[PDB]
RNA sequence: GGUUGGCCUCGGAUAGCCGGUCCCCCGCCGGGGUCCGGUGCGGAGUGCCCUUCGUCCUGGGAAACGGGGCGCGGCCGGAGAGGCGGCCGCCCCCUCGCCCGUCACGCACCGCACGUUCGUGGGGAACCUGGCGCUAAACCAUUCGUAGACGACCUGCUUC
RNA sequence: UGGGCCACUUUUGGUAAGCAGAACUGGCGCUGCGGGAUGAACCGAACGCCGGGUUAAGGCGCCCGAUGCCGACGCUCAUCA
């Protein structure tokens, strides 16, 4: 597949959707992983927040200021995982890392396009119901991000604009079923040819 | 979005360059000729709607009088100043019409 | 919620394995994960078949629980499965997905001039609609 | 029919898809299940390998090559070729015709799309 | 054109590339003439992986095709006249070249005698 | 007139951990994801065509920088798709995550 | 140097979902409750949409309320990276294209590969060609001392 | 050559030691290769230059070849798993 291949991270566990995007993108395949702030990551909150607070402890104590960068955003610590997962260091690895573009929310250049889903990554499927689970947007918010509330806001008026076009996609459905209903004198021997192949049930 | 006044000071103008001698301070000379005409004004007043309707946090653009000052420097200095403590849009023609 | 149980008679639609297709009524359940199944009148002898391949079905056969392979072809034959399912709209379906994969090349050019037509029919008359309903001028 | 060299003497029907009584290879064809019962058809006996065998013209009496063969670019279809073109479709185009949109899907080109694959399809 | 072998057998090579001697890439000193690693500590001696490759007999040419020049020939160093007749009997096999320190009109004869003799030269033109 | 090759994606080459082969080539064929799927293309010549700067000769056209270099499917590797095939000359190390194209040559179907 | 059709988007739940409708309430569209369907999802991404050999005679059907003109002009929407999408008026043509038929033709290049797209691709100089536009700064040198090891930095230099 | 060292098992001194001293076999030294991420000695296997096939020990989320099996049955929630 040639085109970019988008993917919704909402529900979506870190380090399962970070498996397969980063073998996807290996093989050329850009990636595009919108909504990194609805990433899930199994265990309960506490415990998850605690390895990153782990994290923020490894440091290069005679200069940090080169030492581990901590990626704040739910969007770059997913990039970072993806990263843990290539050979970022060899000319193939940085070729393939920069095939990866994610983003918090989804900016509008994706916002009018279908999101794909990774099912063999998502929580539902991946997870026991009976399981806790933390939110990358709640786990980035309490470590150090900053536009959980900008994003929360920007994401809700997405949603209204998102309703209002499903609006007119059911609008333009009930027309079409109103239309094969109008004219079906004229379209019974085309049908029917369709029928007897698998299409049209 | 930024927009500015039409006639800017010389001091203002003056921030603008690194060389003022060997300059011909044409800065903003093909700016303020759009508060003239009437395309331009359209344009200026579409970029204020659209500031109050997309902004969130607007600024005011304000310089110093150097002329006023004992000091042997006559460029002035430029600070952008939060306006706080209204709707955007009522701190919008707040700031309009202290332009200039 | 819940409408369609794991009991006794149940019949089941088998999706993978063995008997990939085939009808099946619960004769009985064992340890929670494997149940003693029984096609007399689908070509499926009586075994034991995990819940994982079965998905229950909307038809349920009266017949005591363990009872042998005569009595529960009666049960079967008797308000005949073969029938009411293939003729119901899962079955019709499963068919539908079954010929479209063994259609030809020829089939499939055939096919495509159709749904070309048929689209091209529909694409109008939608365009007809909606033109014909955007006369609204009322206050 | 199959020739005596074992590449399959296939004939598009000129008039459908510019295709002329032509050898073509076994092994560089796809079968599909799609046939017309060409039973009750005389295929013409002079229609062999020798027959369809590429000629040539160069090079007479000439070695060091400074003027050019400028003719024969134009390989000539031979008036007989046309005949027996002309005999074999005519006695080939009828019963093409009598089962439905034949001709339109012999004047169409197969390809693969951004969808179906080939090990999933049936010819 | 020129003069065909008797046989043209597919010349195979088990390697292309020179065997290097270790480190001579780090050193001027160092030749590319090959030398055995006698080091205790040496890796290419003890044949680790990745290292430089230490010439054995297992890359040997075939015995049909050893010394054969790309060209179905195999070579014959000539300095007069006479010693090209020695070549006239084999003539499909054996290649003669001319020595670098026959003077160019010595080895005119050389090359004019070879083109009647059926010999192949693999330098024919090498004072003009 | 259409596309006519099914489109596959290079690997890598067939190779342990530490060590790697490169007189074979692992293929990622679209659409095929299990090994049973992989026995319609077990023969089929591929290529990997890709362009240069100077001008090639080209069979039955003007010379352009388009190059290929032939090779064919061998067998299957593993248990998901996954083709590996031999090439005439072992493929550069740049055209891994790039495409190869499987022809439908020569066909037993 | 790649590539070898597009998918223009609800929010989501998963011990539940999706669609449709009659009555209530929100300045003639939205929200509730009834009712009706579908649910191994068929209003289905295991999906949908385009579909290319081209033309000339020649009818039957779809349409006639139409298309295509980078043709013009205007309006509207989009700000999270809007770099985009949509809607009207004018002017050119023709009943052309879409399905099924009639009719014959085209290099039919004598079995053969890198064919077929994006694509009028990106980047760099250069010629000719018309139309509309503009005529600037930076650094050095010199000053300053709010600065300073040197660089750097803060400053001034024909007009009221 | 007459400095040896290590591992299974047996074994002496010592609280013990990557300590010191013995017995047997194997190995490293003198030895590359596959695996144990890394490693003189562990597991597999010992080596001319190559092509095809298949294995050992070990593995098959991604790094990284291979489970992208509709794998089977249980157990387990850890605010230092
Ligand atoms: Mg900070
Ligand atoms: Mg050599
Ligand atoms: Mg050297
Ligand atoms: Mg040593
Ligand atoms: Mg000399
Ligand atoms: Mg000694
Ligand atoms: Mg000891
Ligand atoms: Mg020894
Ligand atoms: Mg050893
Ligand atoms: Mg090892
Ligand atoms: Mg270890
Ligand atoms: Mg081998
Ligand atoms: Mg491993
Ligand atoms: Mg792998």
């Amino acid at each position: 597949e040639v085109q970019v291949l988008v993917l919704d991270g909402r529900g979506h566990l870190l380090g399962r959707l970070a498996a397969i995007v980063a073998k996807q993108v290996l093989l050329g395949r850009k990636v595009v992983v919108v909504r990194c702030e609805g990433i899930n990551i199994s265990g309960n909150f506490y415990r998850n927040k605690l390895k990153y607070l782990a994290f923020l402890r490894k440091r290069m104590n005679t200069n940090p200021s080169r030492g581990p960068y901590h990626f704040r955003a739910p969007s770059r610590i997913f990039w970072r995982t993806v990263r843990g997962m290539l050979p970022h260091k060899t000319k193939r690895g940085q070729a393939a890392l920069d095939r990866l573009k994610v983003f918090d929310g989804i900016p509008p250049p994706y916002d009018k396009k279908k999101r794909m889903v990774v099912p063999a990554a998502l929580k539902v499927v991946r997870l026991k119901p009976t399981r806790k689970f933390a939110y990358l947007g709640r786990l980035a918010h309490e470590v150090g991000w900053k536009y959980q509330a900008v994003t929360a806001t920007l994401e809700e008026k997405r949603k209204e604009k998102a309703k209002i076009h499903y609006r007119k996609k059911k609008q333009l459905m009930r027309l079409r079923k109103q239309a094969e209903k109008n004219v079906e004198k004229k379209i019974d021997k085309y049908t029917e040819v369709l029928k007897t192949h698998g299409l049209l049930v | 979005k930024t927009v500015f006044a039409e006639h800017i000071s010389d001091e203002c103008k003056r921030r603008f360059y690194k060389n003022w001698h060997k300059s011909k301070k044409k800065a903003f000379t093909k700016y303020c000729k759009k508060w003239q005409d009437e395309d331009g004004k359209k344009q200026l007043e579409k970029d204020f709607s659209s500031m109050k309707k997309y902004c969130q946090v607007i600024r005011v653009i304000a310089h110093t009088q150097m002329r006023l000052l004992p000091l042997r420097q006559k460029k002035a200095h430029l600070m952008e100043i939060q306006v706080n403590g209204g709707t955007v849009a009522e701190k919008l023609d707040w700031a309009r019409e202290r332009l200039e | 919620v819940f409408r369609r149980f794991v009991e006794v008679g149940r019949v089941a639609y088998v999706s993978f394995g063995p008997h990939a297709g085939k009808l099946v009524a619960i004769v009985d359940v064992i340890d929670q994960n494997r149940a003693l199944v029984d096609g007399p009148c689908t070509q499926v002898r009586r075994q034991a078949m995990p819940f994982k391949c079965m998905q229950l079905t909307d038809f349920i056969l009266k017949f005591p629980h363990s009872a042998h392979q005569k009595y529960v072809r009666q049960a079967w034959q008797k308000a005949d499965i073969n029938t009411k399912w293939a003729a119901t709209r899962w079955a019709k379906k499963i068919e539908a997905r079954e010929r479209k994969a063994k259609m030809t090349d020829f089939d499939r050019f055939k096919v495509m001039k159709a749904k070309k037509m048929r689209n091209r029919i529909i694409k109008n008359e939608v365009k007809k609609l909606q033109k014909a309903a955007l006369l609204k001028a009322s206050p | 029919k199959q020739l005596a060299s074992g590449l399959l003497l296939v004939t598009g029907p000129l008039v459908l898809n510019r295709v002329p009584l032509r050898r073509t290879h076994q092994k560089f064809v796809i079968a599909t299940s799609t046939k017309i019962d060409i039973s009750n058809v005389k295929i013409p006996k002079h229609l062999t390998d020798a027959y369809f065998k590429k000629k040539k013209l160069r090079k007479p009496r000439h070695q060091e090559g400074e003027i050019f063969d400028t003719e024969k670019e134009k390989y000539e279809i031979t008036e007989q070729r046309k005949i027996d073109q002309k005999a074999v479709d005519s006695q080939i185009l009828p019963k093409i015709k009598a089962i439905p949109q034949l001709q339109g899907y012999l004047r169409s080109v197969f390809a693969l799309t951004n969808g179906i694959y080939p090990h999933k399809l049936v010819f | 054109a020129a003069l065909r072998p008797l046989v043209k057998p597919k010349i195979v090579k088990k390697r292309t590339k020179k065997f290097i001697r270790h480190q001579s890439d780090r050193y001027v000193k160092i030749k590319r003439n090959w030398r055995k690693p006698r080091g205790i500590d040496n890796r290419v001696r003890r044949r680790f992986k990745g290292q430089i490759l230490m010439p054995n007999i297992g890359y040997g040419s075939n015995k049909k095709t050893k010394h054969m020049l790309p060209s179905g020939f195999r070579k014959f160093l000539v300095h007069n006249v006479k010693e090209l007749e020695v070549l006239l009997m084999c003539n499909k096999s054996y290649c003669a070249e001319i020595a670098h320190n026959v003077s160019s009109k010595n080895r005119k004869a050389i090359v004019e005698r070879a083109a009647q003799l059926a010999i192949r030269v693999t330098n024919p033109n090498a004072r003009l | 007139s259409g596309r006519l090759w099914s489109k596959a994606i290079f690997a890598g080459y067939k190779r342990g951990l530490r060590n790697q082969r490169e007189h074979t080539a692992l293929l990622k064929i679209e659409g095929v994801y299990a090994r049973d799927e992989t026995e319609f293309y077990l023969g089929k010549r591929c290529a990997y065509v890709y362009k240069a700067k100077n001008n090639t000769v080209t069979p039955g056209g003007k010379p352009n920088k388009t190059r290929v270099i032939w090779g064919k499917v061998t067998r299957a590797h593993g248990n998901s798709g996954m083709v590996r095939a031999k090439f005439r000359s072992n493929l550069p190390a740049k055209a891994i995550g790039h495409r190869i194209r499987v022809m439908l040559y020569p066909s037993r179907i």
